[PDB]
């Protein structure tokens, strides 16, 4: 079990660690969060209590190094940070818990909603999507605008989901307009999976981590990434039974965490309507089906 | 974005653009069956792409054949529509293609777009306007050579005839479209008033009668109160 001390907490803010989170008040004696459940990656995004609007956070494998938080009183944020001194960290992180200064990943045994929520999403990854090599976690926020986005403006700061886009050339084979753009099987299964994500696992590992994007910091670009994957699949007439399988179990442990009153600025009722009622794959999402009906029936 | 009643004179301005109309692609006649069900019977279609500056009716005729073994005909037939479209830009110089092509009926957009992927420099816009093109099929000129075609064809003609020698294209598609508009809303009485005078004729190169000015604001008169009519 791994643990992310903080220096200090000099300003009034809600933290968020996975699905959990909690109020840390102006200059309350808080020192990081303990317990953290190795062998997945974590998220730790912040809301300051002076802006509302605004949630900026950090991907994260305690696997991959000992990480700290720090506030930066000149760029007004808390900032995650590495320690490379493996001896300076261990007694910073006991002499912390020793005060009892730190929370507790506060995980039931029986649940299993992050694994589910992560079950696809490696570190490595979110690096490639987030470019900022000199680290080894992930900053993203609310604000952050994707590739395709920007095509339609700072580079450095994007998120490179893949780009998808129905009406495109890497979308429709000449001579097979009609047939590629009611079925999208080869885009989905040549294009995508065989040539650009190599495999299902990695494709529904963006998918995750584009919708936790989505819903943890509402970052828009995100949520448009997530339907258009899932779109991508329930257009496909052509799709290996066990990505079905399992894209169902993915979307049901998404629609089953999302904040009830989040969801109307979230889902996308086409997509959705679509994808459960018109699409190929209509009859192939029951567990999705049935907690989509009984959840929010307003959107269908 | 859409074409409507504000960005109308734009029609008729330098840049080359083309409407496309599929009204005609799949026509049926419905019959009953042997056993008392109902089937269709496929006929001749054609698509209707007209420049409305000067005239020029690219008529692609669109056999039956054309149907034989397919499914879902009336989505087909957009994707076909598209498929001829796109061929026809290819077929013509580079300096001869269009730089808009406006669809009749919105459903044509996503089929169009998709077809001319090659083409990123091709506006495909939709209209707001009820344009009264499928109504074509009730020139006698027009829908004599749908009906007789035995295989795929594409017959060139001009709509306006000769009249863009006397008027501008503005006044002749407004006369075409006040033309089809009565066709479509009367063709029994529309096409009396056309032949009426058995000594006004249609010249064998030529898709409407060969009225003086006088005669066309004449013509033109009777038509708008054909319209009035009838509404
Ligand atoms: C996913 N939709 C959302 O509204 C997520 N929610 C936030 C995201 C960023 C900043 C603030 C909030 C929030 O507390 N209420 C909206």
């Amino acid at each position: 079990m791994n643990t992310v001390p903080f220096t200090s907490a000099p300003i009034e803010v809600t933290i968020g660690i996975d699905q959990y989170s909690f109020n840390v008040k102006e200059n309350q004696p808080f020192h990081g969060i303990k317990d953290i459940p190795i062998g997945h990656v974590h998220v730790i995004h912040f809301q300051h209590a002076d802006n509302s609007s605004m949630r900026y956070g950090y991907w994260f494998d305690c696997r991959m190094g000992n990480f700290y938080i720090q506030y930066d009183p000149k760029d007004g944020l808390y900032k995650m940070m590495e320690e490379r001194d493996g001896a300076k960290f261990e007694n910073i992180v006991h002499n912390f818990k020793e005060r009892q200064m730190m929370v507790s990943y506060p995980k039931i045994d029986e649940d299993d909603t992050w694994y589910n929520l992560t079950e696809f999403v490696q570190m490595d990854k979110i690096r490639k999507i987030v470019r900022k090599d000199e680290n080894q976690f992930s900053y993203v926020d609310s604000s952050m605008t994707t590739v395709q986005e920007n095509e339609l403006s700072d580079p450095a700061h994007s998120l490179n989901y893949t780009v998808i886009n129905f009406k495109s050339r890497e979308a429709i084979r000449p001579g097979h307009e009609m047939e590629d753009f009611l079925d999208k099987s080869y885009y989905l299964n040549t294009v995508m999976l065989q040539g650009i994500f190599k495999n299902s696992s990695n494709y529904f590992g963006e998918l995750q981590f584009a919708f936790l994007n989505a819903m943890f910091f509402g970052n828009y670009g995100s949520s448009l990434q997530w339907h258009a994957m899932i779109e991508l699949i329930c257009s496909s007439a052509t799709v290996p039974k066990h990505m079905l399988d399992k894209l169902d179990e993915i979307l049901y442990y998404q629609i089953k965490t999302l904040p009830e009153q989040y969801s109307d600025i979230l889902l996308n009722e086409r997509v959705w309507n679509i994808c459960l009622y018109s699409s190929f794959q209509k009859n192939s999402l029951h567990n999705t089906e049935k907690i989509m009906e009984n959840k929010y029936p307003e959107l269908l | 974005g859409a074409m409507n009643s504000s960005n109308y004179a734009e029609l008729f301005n330098n840049d080359i653009k083309l409407f496309v109309d599929d009204t005609n692609v799949y026509r049926v006649t419905v019959h009953k069956t042997f056993e008392g069900n109902v089937a269709t019977k496929a006929i001749n279609g054609c698509i209707f792409t007209l420049n409305p500056k000067t005239g020029h009716l690219f008529l692609k005729i669109i056999h039956t054949s054309v149907w034989a073994g397919q499914k879902r005909l009336s989505q087909l037939a957009k994707w076909k529509t598209a498929e001829e479209v796109s061929a026809l830009v290819r077929s013509l110089p580079k300096e001869e293609q269009p730089k808009q092509i406006i669809v009749t009926r919105k459903a044509m957009l996503d089929p169009l777009e998709v077809h001319m992927l090659d083409f990123p420099n091709i506006a495909i816009r939709p209209t707001e306007l009820r344009l009264p093109f499928s109504a074509a099929m009730s020139i006698d000129k027009l829908s004599d050579v749908v009906m007789k075609a035995t295989e795929p064809q594409m017959v060139l003609f001009n709509i306006y005839d000769d009249w863009l020698d006397r008027i501008s294209s503005y006044t002749a598609f407004s006369r075409l479209t006040l033309l089809l508009r009565a066709l479509k809303t009367n063709e029994e009485s529309a096409k009396m008033i056309l032949l009426s005078d058995p000594t006004i004729t249609i010249k064998s190169y030529h898709l409407w009668p060969s009225f003086t000015d006088e005669q066309w604001i004449t013509i033109e008169s009777q038509m708008r109160d054909l319209i009035l009519t009838e509404y």
